[PDB]
RNA sequence: GCCCGGAUAGCUCAGUCGGUAGAGCAGGGGAUUGAAAAUCCCCGUGUCCUUGGUUCGAUUCCGAGUCCGGGCACCA
RNA sequence: AAAUUGAAGAGUUUGAUCAUGGCUCAGAUUGAACGCUGGCGGCAGGCCUAACACAUGCAAGUCGAACGGUAACAGGAAGAAGCUUGCUUCUUUGCUGACGAGUGGCGGACGGGUGAGUAAUGUCUGGGAAACUGCCUGAUGGAGGGGGAUAACUACUGGAAACGGUAGCUAAUACCGCAUAACGUCGCAAGACCAAAGAGGGGGACCUUCGGGCCUCUUGCCAUCGGAUGUGCCCAGAUGGGAUUAGCUAGUAGGUGGGGUAACGGCUCACCUAGGCGACGAUCCCUAGCUGGUCUGAGAGGAUGACCAGCCACACUGGAACUGAGACACGGUCCAGACUCCUACGGGAGGCAGCAGUGGGGAAUAUUGCACAAUGGGCGCAAGCCUGAUGCAGCCAUGCCGCGUGUAUGAAGAAGGCCUUCGGGUUGUAAAGUACUUUCAGCGGGGAGGAAGGGAGUAAAGUUAAUACCUUUGCUCAUUGACGUUACCCGCAGAAGAAGCACCGGCUAACUCCGUGCCAGCAGCCGCGGUAAUACGGAGGGUGCAAGCGUUAAUCGGAAUUACUGGGCGUAAAGCGCACGCAGGCGGUUUGUUAAGUCAGAUGUGAAAUCCCCGGGCUCAACCUGGGAACUGCAUCUGAUACUGGCAA
């Protein structure tokens, strides 16, 4: 259901920072990046034309945080809706509320925010949601409710986010713990780095 | 029909009743089946760790 | 499988023991027709007590049967035992759910070899009680020789180790009894009176948690798979989970009825014979030997320490020494099993009449806990009683 | 049999024994008429035909024969009479 | 006879009934004319609820036949000036 | 639940009525080759199914078991 | 406004090459099974094989408002006898309510189950006349006056039982005349002929002979012509494989006449004629329920027909009819048979391919549960009773889908493991440690929504002589849940209870070290192992999935490797040795002319579900669900004449 295994291995494997362990402090320093995946670490990899598609979904993946059976239902869903493939994949997994909690700033970490949700913390249009990858529509008001809020993990990682380069399509109040989604993300707004074309090149086979 | 019995060492013997999969072992010709490690009167194979769903040994 | 068995008067579980074609099975026959003619109970026959046609050809008994006689302060449940020296592993499952027994020497023959086996079982096993009986008479027609036979069972109780002198001796003819005599019939109802009076009433494990030891399996045509047995401990309530630990391996169950000789039940109580029906099992499937435990109370060991007693010349047993690889039946609750002996370090051999302790690595493995009886038997004959010290597996 | 409604099966007994004699009587009385027509003129025919007549009608009332068997038995019945004799 | 009568759809404790013009032999879920509306019982207040077309209904109901205890109910609920 | 047969070195078989078991076919050691096979020179390589008993001594005689073979029954 | 956005290749023959061509793999998918490992929930599913044989309970009854029963049972009323004169004994009373056993009504033919048979009798699509149709419902108008039976109950017997006989006796909506009948039934018409059943809730007035008659009103019967819904039959095309099955066929193919069928018909007879089918596959053989669909596919196709829905078929095996509106009748009947059965040996049973369950078969597939609360079904004015239909529950990771299994900080870069050029690296912010949660299980309190009704009353309406009774009703009452210690909500408590198992030589994401030495073993294809193995076994490390994972089997895909879209035949597999030629396929060219093909339009239909798109509802999803599109079709109807065909030059 989830990975619970350790964290920061994830992104030496991959190379680039993922978010896993984001966390209070801003950058780490404390893994040897990108040239330590495992004990053969200093191995230059070869890296097949399918290598570098699965290593492209893995990393997405692993930044939202879902596994291959959701993952590959979000590709069905995306291929489904109008538009561009590419373009709806990403789109479906910005729009989960766990990843929103965090986008927001309630959550250090996305995990922290899964974590957040999970235990009857977020609360939405007037109702309680305890399910990460609940699909959050255009138009609504994600909040944390009173008696969880201004507990000691969401005010310190409140201040992370203002360091955050902080999305345009959402809006967050601070004071009273209360976020607004407004419109669906654009993908020119977010990352400028995870190529969607790979991915939908590993499935359409 | 002959049936190959993978693993190191086994517990079959004149009669023994065992249970069959399929698959040829491309090597004996005619051997055209395998015999399922665990299942019946086939036990598992000694002392292995690695791979063991295959071969039918439980955990140590 | 109708009628609602009414939980009135103690239960008891009773059995014939002693030499064959002695009066053992006739015995049990002449207990019924006495007991349900005056009383009023069921009435029952001869026949049944032993059909089939190894028991009819031949004449004697394979096969443990039981008998449901009631009187006014207790509800007996009998188990004739076979006889013969060849069907003893049979019998000591018989004789170790058997609470009290009823001993059968003969006026005529008197105490025979068999007799003084079967009394060495029941003290190894578990036989708290034993009463005498004595199965002729009639055909002796003498006052001096049949007073003769009384005096060597009691010298043979006394010497195997038992009260001797305190416990009842009956004489009877079951033969005349079976009839309608009327002084051979009090005389047999005298018998019944001698059970109550001598055998109290006995101490049950209505706390700690369930077990039951199978010792014969059935499969009722209609219902499915079903396991007889003295409940050990516990109770049994329907609709409730079942572990069956033992031999092979173990398996998850639950109970869908329990009965007490063709009659239903609610709850079945600790120390007494019934048979549990079980869902979803075949009948190849379960074995006799396994226990029906409770899920998680009890686990199968195949290795286990064990201060084992020997026994020697005077006592009944071995009579020379023996060293690692001696392979002897370890008869536990009901079944027997063969292991393997690895004695301790600094012990060269084990003496014939000696206290030691000892690994036992047995073939199959068998459900077991610290401080458990065990009788271990080789050759047709005992060898020496113990006690499990430790597990390992 | 396992049910308390075998009522029917002493019921539609009781039925046919009844059901097969009015059957009955009326197949003789139209065998009357055939009995007329061979050798005859049209008068000893055309009076069975008129004693058949109720009986054919009634039975076809009552359910034991349908009304088209009724019919035929008048229409065929005729043409045998009129072409005949 | 025909009757107009509920056929019973929807997921376990969740139901949701397809009122439906069926002849009496044919069973519930079964064989049918013409479905005519429907009916949702655990729909509360929102938008939807319950639905009958009634215009269907005087062509079978006038001619003949007979409606069943609850969708005479629900006729009764939708009203002819309510 | 009880009757009966079956098991001998890696495989296929001889040998016994207490005198301590062998044959082929394998396998291994050295020579040779990258390693073999043949060629040449040397080796049984064994819990007599397991275990106890009668004895000076048991494959062999007598119990008790193992797993497997086939046979007859019992219906809470 | 939205209904398809859709087509990938790789390894493997050779020293190498290009081609040919097989083999294998990457993806979907399942009623799955197995191995290892297993926490929850939600919605689905769960004997494919032996249509094997099955103990036990249960799956269809129902009305007293049809009728005798003045009742088998339990209880009020006129009156009686004991004696604690209301406490007890007790005969009458339809009389207290009802109902064991009957008699009649309607049901049992529906609802469930299973695919044995069936290659056309069946199914599908579209048509079509020669039909019937209980219950429901339109209209018209009847329903009048009689009889003889007969169960139950006795009475008397026979029988072990199942089940009878003989003597009475009695009731009806049971039964049969009779009058009575038409736009009805036969006919050219004139004529003839054909039916009925009565119940129940209330009454002023007057007959009381008290059984009341007569008003009353719902109800029920009966005849016709009708709708509705069923059903029977007919035709056309379509609906598997085999020609190493080429001829089959005598009620066979048609006629006339008679019988029979609800209806037409060799349906069936008698005679008459000598046909009919057949190369556009008859006959025979093997296999098979069929469809909507399902899976797959870019699509064409290919495979399939578990679950939901329609049709058929069958009910221990083989027959037959009876009853009925409907059956040649799953839990009717009658024979026959095989197998179980009990007996008093005379004779009796019995039918799980209803629901549970057993043995057996098998790789493999579940509780002898609760409940009619809802939704239909059965009878009944109703109330209700009945219901293994349905709704719940159990079980099973068998699937699809959700949340779990914690979350920040954490350098001495600890120990231990593993590797090393012994400098160090790596496991690894991993852990421990400190900061915090508390989902889900574990607890304790709150607690919906599935419930519409049926009543008790009422109020006016209806209805009538009536301020009645039923028809409609709106107002007051107390109630109805198997699920149920419910959905969901709070209340503690502490990270506490909650992670495996494939793989790591290329295809294909991921590497070292020891052990072993063509041995032991691996293997989906190529191939690895002969003393320095990345492929074997272990260890560490990695990678991929994760309450699942792999292995096996099964279908399609890739396979343009059966090629219609879309392949070939000089040498790779493949031009008959070469001609003639009937059936068949194809046919130069210009006028006609039809309209078969073809094209256009239009109407009907292509069941619902499913698929697809925009919505909506369950905390989200799966799941459920509204509308739309679609259902690529088939039929008919009107046109168009270029082309193809027919037809005249
Ligand atoms: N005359 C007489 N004979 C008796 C009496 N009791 C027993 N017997 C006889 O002893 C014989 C043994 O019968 P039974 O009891 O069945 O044998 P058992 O004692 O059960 N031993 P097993 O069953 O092992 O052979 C019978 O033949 C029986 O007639 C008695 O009181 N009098
Ligand atoms: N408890 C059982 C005893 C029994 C076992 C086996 C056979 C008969 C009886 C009764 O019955
Ligand atoms: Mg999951
Ligand atoms: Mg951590
Ligand atoms: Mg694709
Ligand atoms: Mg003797
Ligand atoms: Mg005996
Ligand atoms: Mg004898
Ligand atoms: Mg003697
Ligand atoms: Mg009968
Ligand atoms: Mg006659
Ligand atoms: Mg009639
Ligand atoms: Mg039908
Ligand atoms: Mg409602
Ligand atoms: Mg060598
Ligand atoms: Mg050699
Ligand atoms: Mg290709
Ligand atoms: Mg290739
Ligand atoms: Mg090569
Ligand atoms: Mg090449
Ligand atoms: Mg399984
Ligand atoms: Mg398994
Ligand atoms: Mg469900
Ligand atoms: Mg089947
Ligand atoms: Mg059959
Ligand atoms: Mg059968
Ligand atoms: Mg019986
Ligand atoms: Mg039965
Ligand atoms: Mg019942
Ligand atoms: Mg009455
Ligand atoms: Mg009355
Ligand atoms: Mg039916
Ligand atoms: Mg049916
Ligand atoms: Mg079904
Ligand atoms: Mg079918
Ligand atoms: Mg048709
Ligand atoms: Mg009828
Ligand atoms: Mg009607
Ligand atoms: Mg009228
Ligand atoms: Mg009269
Ligand atoms: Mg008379
Ligand atoms: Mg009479
Ligand atoms: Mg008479
Ligand atoms: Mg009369
Ligand atoms: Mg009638
Ligand atoms: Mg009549
Ligand atoms: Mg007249
Ligand atoms: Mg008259
Ligand atoms: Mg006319
Ligand atoms: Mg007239
Ligand atoms: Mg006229
Ligand atoms: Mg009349
Ligand atoms: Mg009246
Ligand atoms: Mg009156
Ligand atoms: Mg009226
Ligand atoms: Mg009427
Ligand atoms: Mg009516
Ligand atoms: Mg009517
Ligand atoms: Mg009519
Ligand atoms: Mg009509
Ligand atoms: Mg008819
Ligand atoms: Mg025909
Ligand atoms: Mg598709
Ligand atoms: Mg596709
Ligand atoms: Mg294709
Ligand atoms: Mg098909
Ligand atoms: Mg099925
Ligand atoms: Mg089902
Ligand atoms: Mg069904
Ligand atoms: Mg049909
Ligand atoms: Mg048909
Ligand atoms: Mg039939
Ligand atoms: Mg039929
Ligand atoms: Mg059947
Ligand atoms: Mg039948
Ligand atoms: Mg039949
Ligand atoms: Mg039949
Ligand atoms: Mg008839
Ligand atoms: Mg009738
Ligand atoms: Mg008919
Ligand atoms: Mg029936
Ligand atoms: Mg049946
Ligand atoms: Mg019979
Ligand atoms: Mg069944
Ligand atoms: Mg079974
Ligand atoms: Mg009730
Ligand atoms: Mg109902
Ligand atoms: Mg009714
Ligand atoms: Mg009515
Ligand atoms: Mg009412
Ligand atoms: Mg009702
Ligand atoms: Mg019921
Ligand atoms: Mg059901
Ligand atoms: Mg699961
Ligand atoms: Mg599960
Ligand atoms: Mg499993
Ligand atoms: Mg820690
Ligand atoms: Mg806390
Ligand atoms: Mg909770
Ligand atoms: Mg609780
Ligand atoms: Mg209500
Ligand atoms: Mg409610
Ligand atoms: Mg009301
Ligand atoms: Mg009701
Ligand atoms: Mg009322
Ligand atoms: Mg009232
Ligand atoms: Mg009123
Ligand atoms: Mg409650
Ligand atoms: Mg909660
Ligand atoms: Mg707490
Ligand atoms: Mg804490
Ligand atoms: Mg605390
Ligand atoms: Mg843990
Ligand atoms: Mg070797
Ligand atoms: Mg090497
Ligand atoms: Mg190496
Ligand atoms: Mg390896
Ligand atoms: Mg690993
Ligand atoms: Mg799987
Ligand atoms: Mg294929
Ligand atoms: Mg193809
Ligand atoms: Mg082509
Ligand atoms: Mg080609
Ligand atoms: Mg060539
Ligand atoms: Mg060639
Ligand atoms: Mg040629
Ligand atoms: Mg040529
Ligand atoms: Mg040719
Ligand atoms: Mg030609
Ligand atoms: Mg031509
Ligand atoms: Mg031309
Ligand atoms: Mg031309
Ligand atoms: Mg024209
Ligand atoms: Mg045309
Ligand atoms: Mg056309
Ligand atoms: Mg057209
Ligand atoms: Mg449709
Ligand atoms: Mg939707
Ligand atoms: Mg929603
Ligand atoms: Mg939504
Ligand atoms: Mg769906
Ligand atoms: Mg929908
Ligand atoms: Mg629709
Ligand atoms: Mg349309
Ligand atoms: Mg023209
Ligand atoms: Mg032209
Ligand atoms: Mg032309």
């Amino acid at each position: 259901a989830r990975y619970l295994g350790p964290k920061l291995k994830l992104s030496r494997r991959e190379g680039t920072d993922l978010f896993l362990k984001s966390g209070v402090r801003a950058i780490d320093t404390k893994c040897k990046i990108e040239q330590a995946p495992g004990q053969h670490g200093a191995r230059k990899p070869r890296l097949s034309d399918y290598g570098v598609q699965l290593r492209e979904k893995q990393k997405v993946r692993r930044i939202y945080g879902v596994l291959e059976r959701q993952f590959r239902n979000y590709y069905k869903e995306a291929a489904r809706l109008k538009g561009n493939t590419g373009e709806n994949l990403l789109a479906l997994l910005e729009g989960r509320l766990d990843n929103v909690v965090y986008r927001m700033g309630f959550g250090a970490t996305r995990a922290e925010a899964r974590q957040l949700v999970s235990h009857k913390a977020i609360m939405v249009n007037g109702r309680v949601v305890n399910i990460a990858s609940y699909q959050v529509s255009p138009n609504d008001v994600v909040s944390i409710r009173e008696k969880a809020k201004k507990q000691s993990r969401v005010k310190a990682a409140l201040e992370l986010a203002e360091q955050r380069e902080k999305p345009t399509w959402l809006e967050v109040d601070a004071g009273k713990m209360e976020g607004t989604f407004k419109r669906k993300p654009e993908r020119s707004d977010l990352s400028a780095d995870i190529n969607e074309h790979l991915i939908v090149e590993l499935y359409s086979k | 029909v002959t049936s190959y019995i993978g693993g190191e060492g086994h517990n079959l013997q004149e009669h023994s009743v065992i249970l069959i999969r399929g698959g040829r072992v491309k090597d004996l010709p005619g051997v055209r089946y395998h015999t399922v490690r665990g299942a019946l009167d086939c036990s598992g194979v000694k002392d292995r760790k690695q791979a063991r769903s295959k071969y039918g040994v439980k955990r140590p | 499988s109708k009628e609602k068995f009414e939980r009135t008067k103690p239960h008891v579980n009773v059995g014939t023991i002693g030499h064959v074609d002695h009066g053992k099975t006739t015995l049990t026959a002449a207990i019924t027709t006495v007991l349900a003619k005056t009383y009023g109970g069921a009435a029952r026959a001869f026949n049944q007590i032993d059909n089939a046609p190894e028991e009819k050809a031949r004449g004697i008994t394979i096969n443990t049967s039981h008998v449901e006689y009631d009187t006014p302060t207790r509800h007996y449940a009998h188990v004739d035992c076979p006889g013969h020296a060849d069907y003893v592993k049979n019998m000591i499952t018989g004789a170790a759910q058997m609470d009290g027994a009823i001993l059968v020497v003969a006026a005529t023959d008197g105490p025979m070899p068999q007799t003084r086996e079967h009394i060495l079982l029941g003290r190894q096993v578990g036989v708290p009680y034993i009463i005498v009986f004595l199965n002729k008479c009639d055909m002796v027609d003498d006052e001096e020789l049949l007073e003769l036979v009384e005096m060597e069972v009691r010298e043979l109780l006394s010497q195997y180790d038992f009260p001797g002198d305190d416990t009842p001796i009956v004489r009877g003819s079951a033969l005349k009894a079976l009839e309608g005599d009327a002084e051979w019939e009090a005389k047999i109802l005298e018998l019944a009176g001698f059970l109550d009076s001598y055998i109290p009433e006995p101490e049950r494990a209505i706390d700690k948690p369930f077990l039951l030891p199978i010792e014969d399996v059935f499969s009722i045509s209609g219902r499915g798979t079903v396991v007889t047995g003295r409940v050990e401990r516990g109770i049994i309530k329907v609709g409730e989970e079942v572990e069956i630990v033992g031999i092979k391996e173990t398996q998850k169950s639950t109970c869908t009825g329990v009965e007490m000789f063709r009659k239903l039940l609610d709850e079945g109580r600790a120390g007494e014979n019934v048979g549990v029906l079980l869902r979803g099992i075949k009948r190849e499937e379960i074995e006799r030997g396994q226990v029906l435990a409770k899920p998680g109370t009890i686990k199968p060991h195949t290795k286990f320490e064990s201060e084992v007693y020997i026994l020697s010349k005077d006592e009944g047993g071995r009579h020379t020494p023996f060293f690692k690889g001696y392979r002897p039946q370890f008869y536990f609750r009901t079944t027997d099993v063969t292991g393997t002996i690895e004695l301790p370090e600094g012990v060269e051999m084990v003496m014939p009449g000696d206290n030691i302790k000892m690994v036992v690595t047995l073939i199959h493995p068998i459900a077991m806990d610290d401080g458990l009886r065990f009788a271990i038997r080789e050759g047709g004959r005992t060898v020496g009683a113990g006690v499990v010290a430790k597990v390992l597996s | 049999n396992i049910k308390s409604a075998k009522k029917r099966a002493i019921q539609s007994e009781k039925a046919r024994k009844h059901n097969a004699s009015r059957r009955s009587m009326m197949r003789t009385f139209i065998k009357k008429v055939y009995a007329a027509i061979e050798a005859g003129d049209k008068a000893a025919a055309q009076k069975a035909f008129n004693e058949m007549q109720p009986i054919v009608d009634r039975q076809a009332a009552k359910g034991l024969i349908h009304k088209n068997k009724a019919a035929r038995h008048k229409a065929n019945l005729t043409a045998q009479i009129n072409k005949l004799a | 006879m025909v009757t107009i009568r509920l056929a019973r759809h929807g997921a376990k404790k969740r139901p949701f009934y397809q009122v439906v013009v069926a002849d009496s032999r044919n069973a519930r879920n079964g064989r049918f004319i013409e479905r005519v509306g429907f009916f949702n019982p655990i729909a509360s207040e929102k938008e939807e609820g319950t639905r009958l077309d009634l215009d269907r209904i005087a062509h079978w109901v006038g001619q003949g036949a007979t409606i069943s205890d609850r969708v005479a109910a629900l006729i009764k609920e939708v009203n002819k000036a309510a």
